[PDB]
RNA sequence: UCUGGUGACUAUAGCAAGGAGGUCACACCUGUUCCCAUGCCGAACACAGAAGUUAAGCUCCUUAGCGUCGAUGGUAGUCGAACUUACGUUCCGCUAGAGUAGAACGUUGCCAGGC
RNA sequence: UUGGCACCUCGAUGUCGGCUCAUCGCAUCCUGGGGCUGUAGUCGGUCCCAAGGGUUGGGCUGUUCGCCCAUUAAAGCGGUA
RNA sequence: CUGGGGCGGUCGCCUCCUAAAAGGUAACGGAGGCGCUCAAAGGUUCCCUCAGAAUGGUUGGAAAUCAUUCAUAGAGUGUAAA
RNA sequence: UAUUGGAGGUAGAGCACUGUUUGGACGAGGGGCCGGUUACCGAAUUCAGACAAACUCCGAAUGCCAAUUAAUUUAACUUGGGAGUCAGAACAUGGGUGAUAAGGUCCGUGUUCGAAAGGGAAACAGCCCAGACCACCAGCUAAGGUCCCAAAAUAUAUGUUAAGUGGAAAAGGAUGUGGCGUUGCCCAGACAACUAGGAUGUUGGCUUAGAAGCAGCCAUCAUUUAAAGAGUGCGUAAUAGCUCACUAGUCGAGUGACACUGCGCCGAAAAUGUACCGGGGCUAAACAUAUUACCGAAGCUGUGGAUUGUCCUUUGGA
């Protein structure tokens, strides 16, 4: 429950997003009490490992910059054909 | 050319050139139709009248401005400063 | 899962067959499911063939849910007629499908039996398919 | 900000619930003789009166059950382009609907008595 | 094949059967090679390789076709205005 | 007019969709109406709000009328449709 | 064109309305009966699903109308004289019709041909590139290309195919081959045939034509045992049962499965002569991803020359 992420930047076009999804990572955003609207990206495999480790709900340590955010998955996106995760939403409880 | 096969729907009317007739910002003279309609897609507002055919025409000279009435209804206005 | 009991307008413009599944992309009722990967029509008669195959192969075992209903009517002109003179009469009922549209769902039966049943259904069906389980995680 | 008119805003303004309060304003109330009054009631409407009482309407305060509003990120779609004949692919702008976080039990103008 | 389209031909591209002459494809009728079989061999059925050659004479209809009478190892299916 | 003529159908007006979110837009394309009616179903002034649903009942073919809280108009608007 | 302001309901979504629909709750009406009960069946009411040219609580992109207005361009309107046109075509894209048929037919929106020569597409009005005033034995490029026919790379780097794929199809079929994961097993030694044992009370029970791994209910008990099943299993007249449940040991490294992909294979038969690369031919002269050259037009430059127009007068040059 100690997943890390990387900070997204502005104006990520269609090509950038689809390349990013075609590598082993997936974009996401965080929000909620205790933080602001930060857009990040996580590596898919470790997300899946964490989720099967904790399940649907889990107070997860999330790696952004230097600060770890107690966060749980509000909700998520999936591609049924070509099985691959598409966008994860995260809310912080703290 | 086939034969006896015939259809019971080959009929229509002549379309009426309804819809807008002026745009926000242009100078209309009084009497200018702004929006030919049926029923009230747009109600008259300030210095605007309702014809018998639900037509909307300016009462006086001025610029034309489309606006909101409440939640789901629109009106029309005309203002004279020019 | 054959025909709509009544429709308002019986002669209708044919359906668009270009794009992606508007919905029904998930297993909701059953446990395992069968989705499509191309996009053809389904004619209210090939799904009938398919549900029979599955049901009779499970020997009246677990439950089945058909997820595609043939809503659209289609017309065919009478034989040896020229072009023109109206639109023809209804020949069958269809339901367009899209890549990703789940078609059939099953539950209350082992995994291998379900996979075999959906396989046998796939061959009575004009679209490439895929075996899927209730999405979780 | 009280209190009552009046009107300006996309219900962030509403419904339901709980709880106050009648500061002389507000409704309730006594009656039909008085103009009037109702295809059919002093019901209402109108009217003369103010002895009863806040219980309800009203007012104020709480609460998001309920209503509405509602991003960011994205996805669908598509303008232009380049491939292409594929139920297509790529690039570049624009960018929904749905959903999720959330806003929200109003803001406000003039007037008259208030304090 | 029955059609659909109306693109060349109406200052004319003779249209159906038969006769003479053929020529080419093979999804092969016989003949040659095989796998088989619910093939003991003769029998048949099925599929594969095979187009070199061969693939009748009559009765009835203008008939193509089809039926019938005798045979043959077989009496093949089509293209060629 | 006509997916060659012929036969059948059609011909003027209104509404809807096809029609690609201004307007316009064709086929022997998909659906329907018109050749009227109203001395009130016109003008104006003042009043009033509906269908259905249950908690239902003298009738109760069920629901006639009557009652009561919700009814976003789900009703009505002379007629086709918008 | 940039920036504001606005009308409208298409694509997409959605089910709030009209409908069309798949499962699941939940009480109940005529009615199974004696008003009945219970099944249900016609709905009421919910929860999860979906479908729509003539459904819409919503709603783009773009088009359109106009502006206090900018910036770049050069048309625009009015009146009069003269006409020709009312058979269109194909491609691309949004739709109807037909059969998600046609080199079909009817609309919308481009382009081109018509009325357009030139280069590419073998040849080939409509495709791609590009508009020919007239020379020139000058130069640069676009689409297409660079082994020979035939001007230019037998270029460079890194990978892919083995079918002449390239250089016509499809559902399906496959230990063809390359990549990226995921994975359950393995020196305690999984996986092979590892030639090592293979049967017991016992078909016990229904024992069925008698049938003791076969016409069918299996009740399928512990192990003689490193490894074992009222027999993994080939059988059907009972049956004759070795081998991949299973590993010490022949001995010693690996070996099931899964995804998601890149390129091939099969499916694949037609009529004069190869005849589905234009020919030769090609294992790169195919494909993918980069990079650098060069060829290539009547395009665009260079020089000379007409002929008109608008400017400077440079009455000459632009
Ligand atoms: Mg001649």
């Amino acid at each position: 429950a100690s997943l890390k992420s990387i900070i997204r930047q502005g104006k990520q076009t269609r090509s950038d997003l689809k390349q990013l999804r075609k590598s082993g990572k997936v974009p996401a955003v965080v929000y909620g009490y205790g933080t602001k609207n930060v857009s990040v990206k996580v590596d898919e495999v470790e997300f899946i490992k964490v989720i099967r480790e904790v399940g649907r709900n889990g107070v997860i340590e999330l790696g952004v910059g230097s600060k770890t955010i107690k966060v749980m998955v509000a909700d998520y996106q999936f591609d049924p054909l070509k099985n691959q995760i598409t966008h994860i939403d995260f809310l912080a409880i703290n | 050319k086939k034969g006896v096969s015939s259809t019971k729907n080959g009929r229509d009317s002549e379309s009426k050139r309804l819809g807008a007739k002026r745009a926000d910002g242009q100078f209309v003279t009084g009497g200018s139709i702004l929006y030919r309609q049926r029923g009230t897609k747009i109600y008259p507002g300030e210095n605007v009248g309702r014809g018998g055919d639900d037509t909307l025409f300016a009462k006086i000279d001025g610029v034309v401005k489309f606006e909101r009435k409440g939640r789901d209804k629109k009106q029309v206005s005309v203002y004279a400063v020019a | 899962m054959l025909l709509p009991k009544r429709v308002k307008y019986r002669r209708q413009h044919r359906p668009k067959t270009t794009g992606r599944s508007k919905g029904g992309n998930y297993v909701t009722f059953g446990e395992f499911g069968l989705q499509a990967t191309t996009t053809s029509w389904i004619t209210s008669r090939q799904i009938e063939s398919a549900r029979i195959a599955m049901t009779r192969y499970m020997k009246r075992g677990g439950k089945v849910w058909i997820k595609i209903f043939p809503h659209t009517p289609y017309t065919k002109k009478p034989l040896e007629v020229r072009m023109g003179a109206g639109k023809g009469a209804v020949e069958g009922w269809i339901a367009v499908v899209k890549p990703g549209r789940i078609l059939f769902e099953v539950a209350g039966v082992s995994e291998e039996v379900a996979r075999e049943a959906l396989r046998l259904a796939s061959h009575k069906l004009p679209v490439k398919t895929k075996f899927v389980k209730r999405e979780e995680l």
